[PDB]
RNA sequence: GGCCACAAUAACUAUAGGCAU
DNA sequence: ATGCCTATAGTTATTGTGGCC
């Protein structure tokens, strides 16, 4: 075992119980009951002030009620201890492959027991209809899944047992984060799925226990301006617009030669034939959107910023930036077509989709800006939640000027 | 050796001891009195004479303010209160006092050193006799999170045995509830009593057992129905500044009942700031909806407890501009808990978006309360519902609504074209207002050549761009293209303002109506494009 | 006077736009 | 760059109702 400490000067996390729905309230209870008689969960008392949130997952894999609980606040604290002290190496060919495989692997931490002084700090409560019962609450005697701690100390252990598939695959590069594994092969997709099986049989073998990413799909998309023979006034004052916005990410962009064809009051009924100059800006303007900006790289010490926009009918896009107005990567999700969708599923399946997007290239949670009420979101969240990882979000205002630009990418 | 029930280690925090203040003047009327109460608790075993060797003092009123203070932080008791729309229905309900709770629940050893108190002397300042609490002192922060603890571990074994009944403690009450007769539910209790007794509390009997109607919060408990206690205000002069404010708090209580509740005329009144006795005067705005109010509170209403069976039913009503209420039933006419949405911050919220935010107020409070999310019935249609999100930059989702129509209906008042239209006459907007001494000028030019110049004195930037859309729509036919450059304006159009604030926008939304098709447009500000340079020399001429 | 639950009212920070120097 | 305006998010301080020490 290993001694756990906190940094100094701050305390434990004191976060207020979030209500949960009357069905979830009694499927915690029996997770929670079996977990008390196998050793992973204890009661105490109410000298304990340290509270974490606790939300209720359902899975499709197992059809069954999954336990989430949220760490955020205390990954804020205990971000010394899994970075500074003991650190997680992350490879640079992880982001160039051809199949990447997840697997959980979040069901070997109930085996290493956690520390006696820690044990008070994983105290959550349950929360129950109309406040009827006072609240059951119980301690992680073990490592608990969603803390960022859990890795580092099995570290020790998972580079143990990971050595002879190192060592039989040298080309293959496997990567760990949190409760989730991340293999990345180059071989065929026939080929992929044999690898993969017969690396999970040797976790069968130790003790403890389609859903496929092309990580060279992930192209960035130039965006490409509106094609049209003949361009009325109506039709240039918008263009003018959006590329005036885009002057201070893009510097090739001019509007100088658009703006000088208008003369005066005009209807915008009236056609305006472009002369040579406006031409030859025109299709030079495209040529810098489609070549990738100079001045784009990646910076560890500054936090990864993500902003998600609804643009309608069906339609998502999202901009991964570490400083305002310049883009490292970008992509869009339209619609989950098959079954349902709505406001919230759109929006929950595609925080998502880049979270899992950010692991494989980088490898950190960034601040997702969304466009919904603080109030609407923690609540229907929930319903269709299937990541163990739980990142961290802000919400703030959504501007017309930026739903207006990145709705002509292809 | 001594105390039952196993002691639960409780320790002070480490940045600061206890209390070291000194004892305070002697009264000698009051000690008197005082020593036969501290002999009697040292014969039952909840307080021990202990030397000099204690070093902490507290002093006897006994306060422990300065305790609490050291003493580390606890989980709290209670999380929200029960509301008595959210209970199910139970036959027959029986609630026990608890005697001697704190006397029966002792404390740890290591802290009860901290909790030692010195009776004040008789005379020529003698030490006297020294006293510390053996048991769960009288004022304590910790008291009534360790008694609700141990209380758990008691009923623990009790609620296994009969699932059927359900019962709830409250610090130092039991209330218990069942849905069996009156002669089985009798014996129920004696041997809850029983129970009890065991570890050492004290129950009334048969004949000490309290009626049906209970007092709880305010609230008079009944086994089928509740209601809430009448509240009698004077009829006869508005008195001082702070009353009017507490016939608002007054409404606030009655709302969770009432569904007929006004309080935004009243809330007007408050505007006031920094006041000790103001005094202010009623007038024809603020009483007309506190008259229509106290006529609902002369008619008695009951509140019906929650059925698992039945669902929720929920209809949103208007009342007032920028106010909201709803009422939550399972059953036709009676009703389960009403609410209200009222509070403003100041700008535009518009009425489909509010509807939406009162929905959501209810959800949030159903799962704290019910557990479930309840249906909803909305005043506002179906193509009114899909033509706004769509277009809006905020996404939102109701899983089940269901239209219905109320009297007072409402709908949308203008919808922007999103395609030019030909043949019509094209206006430029644009405006400019100096900070120094506030003045400011408004103009348009046309493609025809018709133009107006005007000047405005007491006036923002944001105010200058707002008039000349007005004088816009004014000397315009029926269809009207609007160019502006200014972003703060284009958000205003594009939304449905309906509040105190915007009202010069509220001219604008009249012949918004009127008007058949109305374009609007953006273009950026002080590039060269022709139209908006015309403009914008007119405004900053004398600026 | 502090603590707990819920409400109404005033102030302060991130984003977007604007004015003035 | 700072001071001064508006809007979209959030936060706090104040008062009130119901309780408690
Ligand atoms: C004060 C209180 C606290 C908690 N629950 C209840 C009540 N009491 C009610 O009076 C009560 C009355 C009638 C039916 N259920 C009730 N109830 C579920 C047990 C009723």
């Amino acid at each position: 075992t290993v001694p756990v400490k906190l940094k100094p000067g701050m305390d434990g996390p004191k976060v207020k119980q979030w209500p949960l729905t009357e069905e979830k309230i009694k499927a915690l209870v029996e997770i929670c009951t079996e977990m008390e008689k196998e050793g992973k969960i204890s009661k105490i008392g109410p000298e304990n002030p340290y509270n974490t949130p606790v939300f209720a997952i359902k899975k499709k894999d197992g059809t069954k009620w999954r336990k989430l609980v949220d760490f955020r606040e205390l990954n804020k604290k205990t971000q010394d201890f899994w970075e500074v002290q003991l650190g997680i190496p992350h490879p640079a060919g992880l982001k160039k492959k051809k199949s990447v495989t997840v697997l959980d692997v979040g069901d070997a931490y109930f085996s290493v027991p956690l520390d006696e002084d820690f044990r008070k700090y994983t105290a959550f409560t349950i929360p129950s209809i109309n406040n009827e019962t006072p609240g059951i609450r119980y301690q992680y005697n073990v490592l608990p899944q969603g803390w960022k701690g859990s890795p580092a100390i099995f570290q020790s252990s998972m580079t143990k047992i990971l050595e002879p598939f190192r060592k039989q695959n040298p080309d293959i590069v496997i990567y760990q984060y949190m409760d989730d594994l991340y293999v990345g092969s180059d071989l065929e997709i026939g080929q992929h799925r044999t690898k993969i099986e017969e690396l999970r049989q040797h976790l069968l073998r130790w003790g403890l226990t389609g859903y496929e990413l092309h990580p060279d799909k992930w192209t960035v998309q130039p965006i490409v301006l509106p094609e049209k023979d003949s361009w009325t006034v109506n039709d240039i004052q918008k263009l003018v617009g959006k590329l005036n916005w885009a002057s201070q990410i893009y510097p090739g962009i001019k509007v100088r030669q658009l703006c000088k064809l208008l003369r005066g009051t005009k209807a915008l009924t009236e056609v305006i034939p472009l002369t040579e100059e406006a031409e030859l800006e025109l299709a030079e303007n495209r040529e810098i959107l489609k070549e990738p900006v100079h001045g784009v790289y990646y910076d560890p010490s500054k936090d990864l910023i993500a902003e998600i926009q609804k643009q309608g009918q069906g339609q998502w896009t999202y901009q991964i930036y570490q400083e305002p107005f310049k883009n490292l990567k970008t992509g869009k999700y339209a619609r989950m077509r098959g079954a349902h969708t709505n406001d919230v599923k759109q929006l929950t399946e595609a925080v998502q989709k880049i979270t899992t997007e950010s692991i494989v290239i980088w490898g950190k949670t960034p601040k997702f800006k969304l466009p919904i009420q603080k109030e609407t979101w923690e609540t229907w969240w929930t319903e269709y939640w299937q990541a163990t990882w739980v990142p961290e979000w802000e919400f703030v205002n959504t501007p017309p000027l930026v739903k207006l630009w990145y709705q002509l990418e292809k | 050796p001594i105390s039952p029930i196993e002691t639960v280690p409780v320790k002070l925090k480490p940045g600061m001891d206890g209390p070291k203040v000194k004892q305070w003047p002697l009264t000698e009327e009051k000690i008197k009195a005082l020593v036969e109460i501290c002999t009697e608790m040292e014969k039952e075993g909840k307080i021990s004479k202990i030397g000099p060797e204690n070093p902490y003092n507290t002093p006897v009123f006994v306060d422990f303010r300065e305790l609490n203070k050291k003493t580390q932080d606890f989980w709290e008791v209670q999380l929200g209160i029960p509301h008595p729309a959210g209970l199910k229905k139970k036959k027959s309900v029986t609630v026990l006092d608890v005697g001697d709770a704190y006397f029966s629940v002792p404390l740890d050893e290591d802290f009860r050193k901290y909790t030692a108190f010195t009776i004040p002397s008789i005379n020529n300042e003698t030490p006297g006799i020294r006293y510390q609490y053996n048991v769960l002192p009288q004022g304590w922060k910790g008291s009534p999170a360790i008694f609700q603890s141990s209380m758990t571990k008691i009923l623990e074994p009790f609620r296994k045995q009969n699932p059927d009944i359900v019962i709830y403690q409250y610090m130092d009450d039991l209330y218990v509830g069942s849905d069996l007769e009156i002669g089985q539910h009798r014996t129920k209790i004696e041997e809850l009593r029983q129970h009890l007794l065991r570890w050492g509390l004290t129950t009334p009997d048969k004949k000490h057992q309290k009626e049906p109607p209970f007092l709880w919060m305010g609230y008079e408990l009944h086994p089928d129905k509740w209601t809430v206690q009448p509240i009698v205000l004077p009829e006869k002069d508005s008195w001082t500044v702070n009353d009017i404010q507490k016939l608002v708090g007054k409404l606030n209580w009655a709302s969770q009942i009432y569904p007929g509740i006004k309080v935004r005329q009243l809330c007007k009144l408050l505007r006031g700031t920094k006041a000790l006795t103001e005094v202010i005067p009623l007038t024809e705005e603020a009483e007309l909806e506190l008259a229509e109010n106290r006529e609902i509170l002369k008619e008695p209403v009951h509140g019906v407890y929650y059925d698992p069976s039945k669902d929720l039913i929920a209809e949103i009503q208007k009342q007032g501009q920028g106010q909201w209420t709803y009422q939550i039933y399972q059953e036709p006419f009676k009703n389960l808990k009403t609410g209200k949405y009222a509070r403003m911050r100041g700008a535009h919220t518009n009425d489909v978006k509010q509807l939406t935010e009162a929905v959501q107020k209810i959800t949030t409070e159903s799962i704290v309360i019910w557990g479930k999310t309840p249906k909803f019935k909305l005043p506002i249609q179906k193509e009114t519902w899909e033509t706004w999100w769509t277009e809006y930059w905020q996404a939102t989702w109701v899983p089940e609504w269901e239209f219905v129509n109320t009297p007072p209906l409402v709908k949308l008042w203008y919808q922007l074209e999103k395609e030019p239209i030909v043949g019509a006459e094209t206006f430029y907007v644009d405006g400019a207002a100096s900070r120094e001494t506030k003045l400011g000028k408004a103009g348009y030019v046309t493609n025809k050549g018709r133009q107006k110049v005007v000047t405005l004195t007491d006036t923002t930037n944001q105010k200058t761009e707002l008039q000349a859309i007005h004088l816009a729509l004014q000397d315009s036919g029926l269809e009207v293209n609007i160019v502006t450059n200014s972003q703060y304006a284009l958000g205003i159009i594009q939304a449905q303002p309906d509040q105190s604030e915007s009202e010069l926008v509220n001219q604008i939304i009249e012949q918004l109506i009127k008007k058949e098709k109305v374009y609007l447009a953006w273009v950026p500000a002080h590039k060269g494009i022709g139209g908006n340079e015309q403009v914008d020399k007119l405004v900053s001429a004398g600026i």
